């Protein structure tokens, strides 16, 4: 993917993170677990929801065929009518299949972007207080309990305190 | 101790296509294409269609005796007609500007039939002998119920001069015809007068039909022909007939009480005893999808038709193996 | 001490839409859709349109006496015509292939009218009694100024045989007609001969019109009808008339001096005393936008028409609150 | 946005930077102020200017309706003509509204990208001689006067000198 | 010691356009638009076209004597016809429903000509004097080879009554005509009977043609006119003629042995002695491109036509200077 | 470009890297040279190959003109037919030229992305064992022979070993 996170430096997703699209997994003396990032997830849900409604809406106005009949000596205008109605159906079919193709690619990249941005947000907080493993994980130099973990998820992780 | 950033995965096998990669498994997707239908012709928001069955629009309107089912039909939502209905023009011939008429029907939901020229009314001419073997009813020679095939009474065909005034508020569809005989001996045998005509006048109409004689292949056991004409007679306007013979006069004419959204669907299917918001020639559609791929010609509140076999949007993200 | 990277913000309230987000405020934008118009019919690059007012193209060309304003009109840019012009065919009837003629006008910017058959020229027949109440001028019975309604002179209508040669370089539009009377007594009363015809020949044309008698509703106080025909007579070609009666002969025919871009605009508006590069039926457009949403049918150097209410491009970036 | 800078790790824009789209704000003993980055700004102006002209030009060739009339017994071809002219107007309306939607999203992302790239260019220069605050700002370890600031804006900030 | 990440560059000058930047040099590209053609009319997958040369479809079918080359032509792939072929209707006139016929030919690849009414067969009437100067062969007055211009034999024209039965399996194209003379003296001089007609009947057809007299400009030295009509006679159906005069009777009629993909190409070019999979009016196309910009009207397995001068896809990356 | 690598922080391409689109150049006591990255290159080749076939395929169904003739008093339907066939050709021309424009831009950005991701993959491995020069190059603190170079190209560069 374009932004390198999903199926990139982060090998794979997490079956164990059920309550969100993006989030955190922690490991310390007290235990381990997954926590979805609510803000980035909901932001992604809005983006995609609007995308779908925007797609549905743009395609709302589109050619509708009407039945027309012609006698045996009106073959030219019958054929004209046939090629006209088909022409539009092919144009609108193309429009629909391409829009899906293009926006599907953008939607997957969008998710990748959200993960990368979330990764970078944590990276900018930890800075030198943790070892960047290269796989999505940051290994702490100081010991980090559940409050310490929560503070990273908060955005309230104090560099000066550690 | 460590904290990791990661993303959702699940047991999803839903695939979507992109420009650079086909068949990408994703955690969530949204199909937007309706592919199914109930395979039946149904009522449209309660309102039953007019299913002509084996009759054609011509057979219905002129009143082919095989089309008695469709004498005085109620309001319809749409009309259904077979590709090649057997009960068309029983007596061989032509229907003038037939397609232009069919087009008018696409904007009509209800006719009320009324008598404009009573059959009894023809005192100078014979009105109960205008029948044929090509157009039978209950084993006997009959004819188009809405028009009267007039012939000579006691070896005379005096000039006809009839008028109808459209007093009622609604536009009126008037139907009449002309008979083309096989030879000069048939002309005199039915109408006496050798050279005849039918003149028709309204506000707009200025017609003068004359019988064209020619020897023709038998069609439904008859070599003669009928050529049916029509007009829309506006409110408060009169139509004026005059003829020496070969005149197929109106008895009944259809009143246009309701105009609205309608269509003439071509389909071999029969009635299905169902209801729907969206009908196609192959069956009815019940879905909230923005698209379908059943058939282009539809009626009602429908999704948009496309030629695709598959339209699925990614909502989720690339799912891990 | 610190250095920061950042981006522009301003007091802008301009919003643009995206696929994922509607109403995104941005620092800079570019509207590309013209929404306004002056609401007037104007000259097109100096050249005034032909505004037929209450006359129709038929009323103009045949020369309805209510359409004297449009006798010898100068070069036009486009033509304007009302939806239902009152001064159409004063004497009730039909204009044959009228739409095909109107189509020819969409490619014509100027006619020069010329006399091909002088009114005085009719020595054998009467030419100054061909008038009607349906087609009045200054309170008296008059007629289409460009054609002559010929009738019998001293109880005789000898066979007419007239020719015109198109000597002038420009294609010529020739107009003629035929009268359909009410009955056989009217036929003899005006033309004596009971069975008449009008034969018209050119290089291409091979016509033979015959009057169709029928009793018709009065329209503008008359039950008779006129049926007007036309042709384009090529350079160096002759048109040949011959008739026993019912002949509405040409006097004047229009010469096609200039062919170019033009159109027949349908609009109830009148002249506005303005100038423009781009004209629509609802008004004129003066803008450098690539698009507009006023009306599809335009003429001149115009933006492209779309059905949108709003088209705004982001140029700047997401503006901070 | 896709690239994380605009309304991301950089909370908001600057009313006080009037002479460009992207740039620098500095703070030292001698004072403070904004300086637009001319190169990246002008590059962005060219991109957008070409985009607009490309959009205008592509839509230059497009269906134009022509007036056609039909008599009372030509209702089918009248309707054919009606549905034909409408069909194209709907296709071209769709084309126009979608192109705008799609390129608007790309234009906003483009600006985001330009900011991110400019941020990263400065990041790669300062390296370890400054503390990356996580908000668009770099706090220097050495003292940094106006020449020192200018040298960062130059691209001529010497690591070995500090 | 150091390791660097970098990307490919080469000596490529191939440029591609983007939305934001025109003329971007790239390392690799793929042109997808065919711009060239051989400039010739060629056979289509072995099957030679019917090149009418200076003859028109009318001149070919009716059998203009200048069109002897195209008497009994073999199966064709497509038909070629000039914009203004000189050898059209030698004897001036009209071809009724000519375009509708041309449309039928677009679905036909082969005719087999057969005699339905032998020339010798006309015992009551004269069949070898139906010729004209307008329609010459080898310096002498000749006529359309597929129809017989019948005239009176020994000052008499008895009523004709002929039938042909379509016994053969294939649909049959039947051609006939009617002669329009200049005056009443010409009518009697050729046919004796002053008032004539031609009645034509089939299962469907009910025709009754009558000669229209009018004085007309000479075209190819003749003021008379011919008006040619046609029908498709279904299998096992008969066509019935009857006439007093002016009848241009069929001798030969074309049998429709093969229906398929075909077209009538308008082109001034002649045969090129080549073969191709894809043919246009300007020349033939041999390429694996998805698009071309030669001409819209093509036949065969062709790329799609667009109006572009240039379509090049980036495959590689921005190439360094 | 959107991702900053190509013609960004990496000034230009390499005439000397012939066997791939993206890759490595090394410099140590033993010598120097180019090595293409096979994985990222082949991945890029598949993406572009599919793109082209997807473009060709979508445009497979498209309006084809048919010859129709009309007599001298059928000028309206002749013109209708003319404007109909032209209308579709203009719609399909637009569709083709735009699709090319849009996907060309995406294809160039795609390459940029691949380079950036490859750069970041190496960056995450070297971490603090090398000086990030800011031009695509990493200067090692320890001496790095051909095995040491190869291990970076492998993805098997051990931080703990150095
Ligand atoms: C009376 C009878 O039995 N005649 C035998 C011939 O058959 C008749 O042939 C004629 C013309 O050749 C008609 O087709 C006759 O059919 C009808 C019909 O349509 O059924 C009979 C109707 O009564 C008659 N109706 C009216 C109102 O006139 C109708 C019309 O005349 C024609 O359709 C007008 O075109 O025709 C048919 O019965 C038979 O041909 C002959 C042996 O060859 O033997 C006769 O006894
Ligand atoms: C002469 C008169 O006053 N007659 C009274 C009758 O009215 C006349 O009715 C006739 C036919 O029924 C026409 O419509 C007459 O109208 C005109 C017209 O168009 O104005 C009179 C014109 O002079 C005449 N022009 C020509 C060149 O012939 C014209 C034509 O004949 C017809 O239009 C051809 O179709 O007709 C109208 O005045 C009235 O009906 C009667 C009482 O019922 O009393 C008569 O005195
Ligand atoms: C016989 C002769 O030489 N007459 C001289 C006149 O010329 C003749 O004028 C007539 C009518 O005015 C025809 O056009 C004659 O042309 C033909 C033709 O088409 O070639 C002659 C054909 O033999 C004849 N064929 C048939 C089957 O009838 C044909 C037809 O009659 C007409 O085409 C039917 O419309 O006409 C032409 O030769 C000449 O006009 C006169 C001096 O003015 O001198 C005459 O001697
Ligand atoms: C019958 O149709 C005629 C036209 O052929 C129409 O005029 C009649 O309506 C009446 O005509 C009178 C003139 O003859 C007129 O004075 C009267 O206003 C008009 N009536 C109405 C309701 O419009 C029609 N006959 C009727 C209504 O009995
Ligand atoms: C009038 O139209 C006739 C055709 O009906 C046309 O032929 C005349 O032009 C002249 O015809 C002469 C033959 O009759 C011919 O010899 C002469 O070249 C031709 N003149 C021109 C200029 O083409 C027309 N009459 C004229 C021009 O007086
Ligand atoms: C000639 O065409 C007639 C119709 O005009 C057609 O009916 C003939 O075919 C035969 O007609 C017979 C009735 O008259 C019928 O009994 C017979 O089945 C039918 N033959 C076929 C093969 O259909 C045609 N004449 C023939 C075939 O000789
Ligand atoms: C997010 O979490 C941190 C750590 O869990 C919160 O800080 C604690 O807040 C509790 C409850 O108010 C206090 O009693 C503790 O003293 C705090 N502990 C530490 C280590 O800071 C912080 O308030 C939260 N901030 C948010 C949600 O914005
Ligand atoms: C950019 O700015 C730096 C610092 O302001 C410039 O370096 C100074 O240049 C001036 C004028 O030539 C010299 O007199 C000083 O000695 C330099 N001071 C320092 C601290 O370097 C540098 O020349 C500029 N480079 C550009 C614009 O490329
Ligand atoms: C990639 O390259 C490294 C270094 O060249 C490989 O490690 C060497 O492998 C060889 C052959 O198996 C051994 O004999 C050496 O002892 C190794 N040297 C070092 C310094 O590690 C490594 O096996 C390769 N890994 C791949 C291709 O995945
Ligand atoms: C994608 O999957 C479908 C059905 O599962 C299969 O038929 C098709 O060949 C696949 N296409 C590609 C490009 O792999
Ligand atoms: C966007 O703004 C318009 C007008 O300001 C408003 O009517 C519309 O509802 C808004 N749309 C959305 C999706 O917020
Ligand atoms: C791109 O190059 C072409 C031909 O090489 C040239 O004619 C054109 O003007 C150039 N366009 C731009 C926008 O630079």
């Amino acid at each position: 993917g374009l932004f390198g996170a999903i199926a990139g430096f982060i090998e794979g997703g997490w079956q164990g993170m059920v309550d969100g699209w993006y989030g955190y997994h922690h490991s310390n003396e007290q235990g381990s677990g997954y926590a979805a990032d609510k803000e980035s997830t909901q932001k992604a849900i809005d983006g995609v929801t609007n995308k779908v409604n925007s797609i549905i809406d743009k395609m709302n106005t589109q050619f509708e065929a009407v039945g027309r009949e012609f006698n045996n000596l009106e073959r030219r205008i019958e054929n004209l009518n046939k090629k006209m109605e088909d022409g539009f159906l092919d144009v609108w079919t193309y429009n629909a299949e391409l829009l899906v193709l293009m926006e599907n690619e953008r939607t997957l990249d969008f998710h990748d972007s959200n993960v990368k941005n979330l990764y970078d947000k944590v990276r900018l907080q930890l800075r030198d207080n943790a070892k960047e493993l290269g796989n999505g994980c940051f290994e702490f130099y100081h010991k980090c309990d559940n409050e310490c973990m929560e503070s990273v998820r908060n955005g309230t992780y104090d560099y000066p305190q550690y | 101790d460590q904290i990791c950033i990661g993303y959702h995965a699940n047991n999803s096998t839903e695939q979507v296509d992109t420009i650079m990669e086909k068949n990408v498994t994703v955690t969530h997707a949204q199909d937007i294409l309706e592919k199914t239908h109930n395979g039946k012709l149904c009522d449209l928001d309660g309102v039953k269609p007019l299913i002509l069955r084996d009759c054609s629009v011509a057979g219905w309107l002129l009143g082919n005796p095989m089309c008695d089912e469709f004498i005085n039909v109620p309001e319809w939502s749409y009309i259904v007609e077979k590709a090649n209905p057997v009960n068309d023009l029983c007596y061989p011939g032509d229907f003038n500007d037939y397609e232009e008429l069919k087009h008018l029907l696409s904007r009509i939901n209800h006719f009320e039939k009324i008598q404009i020229i009573p059959k009894s009314s023809w005192s100078s001419h014979e009105a109960s002998l205008g029948v044929s073997s090509a157009c039978p009813y209950q084993g006997k020679s009959s004819f188009f119920r809405n028009v009267v095939w007039l012939i000579k009474k006691n070896s005379t065909y005096p000039t006809i001069k009839r008028s109808y005034n459209n007093t009622n508020q609604e536009d009126l569809l008037v139907l009449w015809g002309i008979h083309h005989p096989n030879d000069a001996a048939e002309q005199t045998k039915l109408y006496r007068n050798p050279t005849t005509y039918i003149s028709v006048g309204t506000s707009t109409l200025n017609q003068r039909l004359v019988p064209r004689i020619a020897t023709r292949s038998k069609v439904n056991g008859q070599s003669g022909r009928m050529e049916f004409f029509w007009t829309i007679l506006k409110p408060n306007d009169a139509i004026n007939f005059e003829s020496n013979g070969n005149f197929i006069a109106p008895e009944y004419a259809y009143k246009i009480v309701k105009k609205g959204d309608s269509t003439i669907m071509k389909s071999e299917l029969e009635y299905g005893n169902c209801n729907t918001k969206c009908q196609t020639p192959m069956g009815a559609i019940n879905s909230s999808m923005p698209f379908h791929n059943i058939h282009p010609l539809t009626i009602g509140e429908c999704p948009k038709y496309v030629k695709s076999n598959r339209l699925v949007l990614a909502t989720g993200l690339r799912n891990s193996p």
